[PDB]
This record gives C-alpha cells, sequence and structure tokens, in this order.
C-alpha cells in the first residue's frame, strides 16, 4: 500500500 | 526548556510540491534506490530534473549557459560511495526543502514548491547545500535576479 515515497518519508522520520 | 527553530515534518513539506516537481521527486527516490544509495540527496533530485527540458532547473540552467553534461559528471563524481532497505532523505534535503517553501510562500509569490525555488535556496545558501563541484560551476547564477523574477524567468516551465 504505501508508496516509495511514504516508506522513504517513513525511514525519515525514523 | 531548550528548543531549537521550529522544524516542519516532511510529508507536510511534500505536500506543498507542484504535481510536477512531486513526480521528479518520486523519480529521484528511484534512482537512489536503484543505486543502493544510504539517502535520496539534491543531487539525486537534480539528476531527474536534468532530463525534463522544461523542468524549472533547466530553464535557469539554460539561462546562465550553462550544459547539462557538466551538472551530470559533478553529480556523477559526488555521488555516496556507500551501498545498503529503504533510504531515508538526507537531512539537508528536508532541510533544504522547508527554506525554499519558506522563500516560496513569502518571496517569490509561488501557492505551490517548485524545483525553481528548492534550487534557489541551494545557490542562495550553496557552502551549505552544494558540493565544491557545484558550487563552481553555479557561482555565476545571479540569485538576486531568479528571486526577484522568478515567476518570469521560468514561466515556460512544467512546474507551473
Amino acid at each position: 500500500q504505501g508508496s516509495l515515497l511514504d516508506e522513504i518519508m517513513a525511514q525519515t522520520r525514523c | 526548556h531548550h528548543t531549537d527553530p521550529i522544524r516542519i515534518e516532511l510529508p507536510t513539506l511534500i505536500a506543498k510540491l507542484n504535481a510536477q516537481s512531486k513526480l521528479a521527486l518520486e523519480q529521484a527516490a528511484s534512482l537512489c534506490i536503484e543505486r543502493q544509495h544510504p539517502e535520496v540527496t539534491l543531487e539525486h533530485y537534480l539528476d531527474v530534473l536534468l532530463d525534463n527540458p522544461l523542468s524549472d532547473v533547466r530553464l535557469v540552467l539554460k539561462q546562465a549557459g550553462l550544459e547539462v553534461d557538466q551538472v551530470k559528471q559533478a553529480i556523477a563524481s559526488t555521488y555516496s560511495r556507500e551501498q545498503v532497505t529503504y533510504p531515508a532523505f538526507s537531512p539537508l534535503l528536508v532541510e533544504l526543502l522547508q527554506e525554499a517553501w519558506l522563500l516560496s510562500s513569502t518571496e517569490l509569490e509561488q501557492a505551490e514548491l517548485r524545483s525553481g525555488a528548492i534550487f534557489l535556496a541551494a545557490l542562495t545558501r550553496a557552502d551549505r547545500y552544494l558540493s565544491f563541484k557545484l558550487i563552481s560551476l553555479f557561482e555565476g547564477i545571479n540569485r538576486e535576479n531568479l528571486k526577484k523574477h522568478f515567476a518570469m524567468i521560468l514561466s515556460d516551465s512544467a512546474e507551473t
């Protein structure tokens, strides 16, 4: 479900 | 207790992107992954915007008499040597989007975040954001003209 940019944004918070 | 200057969360900044600016950011991210780099950087975004002649970044380089090939080679030789899992944005790219949105929403009079504003902020703080190779390539670009006449200089852009 989560897009590429979604996954990358989550990694950015983490 | 001690605080630092306010930081905006990345997803709120990404949501300000013009639709074509955003598509090129998604391309930058795929590029990063394909290369197995650890962070998505301004260089990955530049690398992809250079492939669209009507990107704000192309339009600026055309006006400055700069060649696409020289910017491509400077980027190819400064990419991370680390190979890695999803990457994060580099902290410099997050902070850059936040300055470029602050400029967009004030001095540039832009409703949306475009690569031209991202490029203008990086050029305006080139010590912070630009490698030595890009600094030297972009040294002659007039930041004040680009700021003051942003919308007209980039009138042909696909990011409008």
